[PDB]
């Protein structure tokens, strides 16, 4: 006997949530995309890096009131200089990888 | 006979291979967008 | 030692596998051979489904036993 | 009034140095032509 | 149309919880929504609160997910209290009080649900001895 | 590190390492030997006896009754080597330099 | 075919779908009969939050059941 035709039923139910969810993502990295450079804008400080530094977390890191900045990023920390001469530490890089900066 | 499901699974795989690595380009995007 | 598994397509794979290996562990093994997600995967030896949690050894799979493979819409 | 230091190339940016504020990257306007911005002279900048 | 009479009435629990709660996350912005009754057009009533789970941005804080509140709305009700929510509330320690740029956003939306929401804000560390 | 809105405390940190002493700390590319400084070959020993044997064998001076020196100088004319010396040393002994 | 939802208000709404309406279709349909951004809009039954592509007939849905609808806070 010829039997189990249910992969038809597998397959094309696949096959759209696949091609529409792809098409939905493209959108959205499009999106979100745009709103990265929004913040760029122009006007920059210019600054030294100082440092590069390297932190973990506490000992317990409950939710309820908890940030998600001083504590659970695994990469590292910096600390930099101003030109109107000002220490600033950074919790977070940005938009450059750590792993090109140095002092 | 019954092998329908060959060609449509390869059409697949290439959505396959597309979404994986669209995926990268979402996480790394909105690990971006969220600092 | 490798099963065999049998699927509704008629295709025959013969899967090189530890008998202690988890029936989760080789769904996860088989979606790794075709991306096949493990939820729609159901595993059928001799007529017996196997539990998720359960090895391959419980009811002593070895050595070339055929498993059915059956393909299953799912959704919660 | 601001000194310029260098020019970064093609379409462009600019770094800006005053002696006692910061050094900043900028742009110029519409009214002024890429051409006649040499580096090494002193030039006018807004306040904002 | 909307008036100049309107008038809120809050229980003392509700006050003794904001307070500890607003103190304990002191150097940010912590979160909470509140629950009452409109009792007529002219007054509104906010019986008990409970608080929230967040995760922090630097600046301010967002709730975490929906299916904390969709369980904790029915759990209690095994105990009285069938009350509705009518607001929400957050803590600024020592800016003040008024409504930043992206607070009236949420506000909008409570808006949308329910016309009459309310929202509240509170200084833990200004209030002293009085005059909270 | 303090919030810049209301300057209550966050963190402890650790020290400074000043950006001019970490590249005064681990920049050499040399690697002479002391098979490429001919004819002083007294004055090597005379220098290694201080900086080398009481970082490594402290007791000997203890029992004697003594504290090593801690520092010398090396002087003479133009091209007679003096730096050559300093860079076979930071090359070829394990320590902090 | 007809659905309930209900809401922290003590509000309840009716739409009119099909079983095979998606879910971004049940929140177009809401925003429709009251305006909220979809993005701010979020749904849950049975314990689970709800994803855009999945559609009733999937969801397992049955006649004139209630989900559940919830909204986005933030401070800022
Ligand atoms: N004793 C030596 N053996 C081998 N090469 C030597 C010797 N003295 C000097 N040189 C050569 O001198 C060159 C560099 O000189 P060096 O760097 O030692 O200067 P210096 O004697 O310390 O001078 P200065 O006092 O001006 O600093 C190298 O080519 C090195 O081979
Ligand atoms: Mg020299």
């Amino acid at each position: 006997t010829r039997l189990l035709d249910s992969e038809i039923k597998i397959m094309k139910s696949e096959v759209l949530r696949v091609t529409h969810e792809l098409q939905a993502m493209k959108d959205k990295i499009k999106e979100n995309s745009e709103k990265i450079k929004v913040n760029k804008t122009l006007p920059y400080l210019v600054s030294n890096v100082i440092e590069l530094l390297d932190v973990d977390p506490n000992d317990q890191e409950e939710d309820g009131a908890n940030i998600d900045l001083d504590s659970q990023r695994k990469g590292k920390c910096a600390v930099i200089k101003t030109s109107t001469r000002q220490t600033y530490f950074l919790p977070v890089i940005g938009l450059v990888d750590a792993e090109k900066l140095k002092p | 006979k019954l092998l329908e499901h060959k060609e449509i699974d390869g059409r697949l795989k290439e959505l396959r291979e597309q979404l994986k690595e669209l995926t990268k380009q979402y996480e790394k995007s909105e690990n971006d967008l969220k600092a | 030692m490798q099963i065999f598994v049998k699927t509704l397509t008629g295709k025959t794979i013969t899967l090189e596998v530890e008998p202690s290996d988890t029936i989760e562990n080789v769904k996860a093994k088989i979606q790794d051979k075709e991306g096949i997600p493990p939820d729609q995967q159901r595993l059928i030896f001799a007529g017996k489904q196997l539990e998720d949690g359960r090895t391959l050894s419980d009811y002593n799979i070895q050595r070339e036993s055929t498993l059915h493979l059956v393909l299953r819409l799912r959704g919660g | 009034c601001t000194k310029i230091i260098n020019a970064d190339s093609e379409d462009p940016k600019y770094i800006i140095n005053v002696k006692q504020f910061a050094k900043f990257v900028v742009d110029l306007s519409d009214q002024v032509a890429p051409t006649d911005i040499e580096e090494g002279m002193r030039v006018g900048v807004d306040r904002n | 149309a909307v008036d100049t009479a309107e008038q809120v009435y809050i229980s003392s629990l509700a006050l003794l919880k904001m307070l500890k709660h607003g103190r304990a996350g002191v150097p940010m912005e912590v979160m909470g929504l509140m629950l009452g009754e409109f009792v007529d057009d002219y007054t509104v009533r906010v019986i008990d609160v409970f608080a929230m789970p967040q995760s922090g941005t630097g600046v301010s804080v967002e709730a975490v997910d929906p299916v904390f509140q969709a369980k904790m709305l029915d759990m209690l009700k095994q105990t009285g209290r069938p009350e509705m929510v009518v607001g929400w509330y957050h803590s600024h320690p020592g800016f003040g009080c008024w409504l930043s740029g992206v607070d009236i956003n949420t506000q909008q939306s409570f808006e949308a649900l329910s016309e009459r929401a309310v929202a509240v804000v509170v200084d833990p560390i200004q209030s002293v001895k009085g005059k909270v | 590190a303090l919030d810049m809105t209301t300057l209550t405390i966050m963190r402890y940190l650790p020290r400074e390492v000043d950006p001019l002493v970490y590249n005064m700390s681990h920049e050499d590319p040399g690697n002479v030997s002391y098979s490429e400084i001919g004819g002083l070959s007294e004055q090597i020993r005379e220098l290694r006896e201080v900086i080398e044997l009481p970082l490594t064998n402290p007791e000997l001076f203890q029992r004697v009754g003594i504290i090593p020196p801690k520092g010398c100088l090396l002087y003479g004319p133009p091209g007679t080597g003096k730096t050559l010396l300093a860079r076979a040393v930071a090359s070829q002994l394990d320590c902090n330099f």
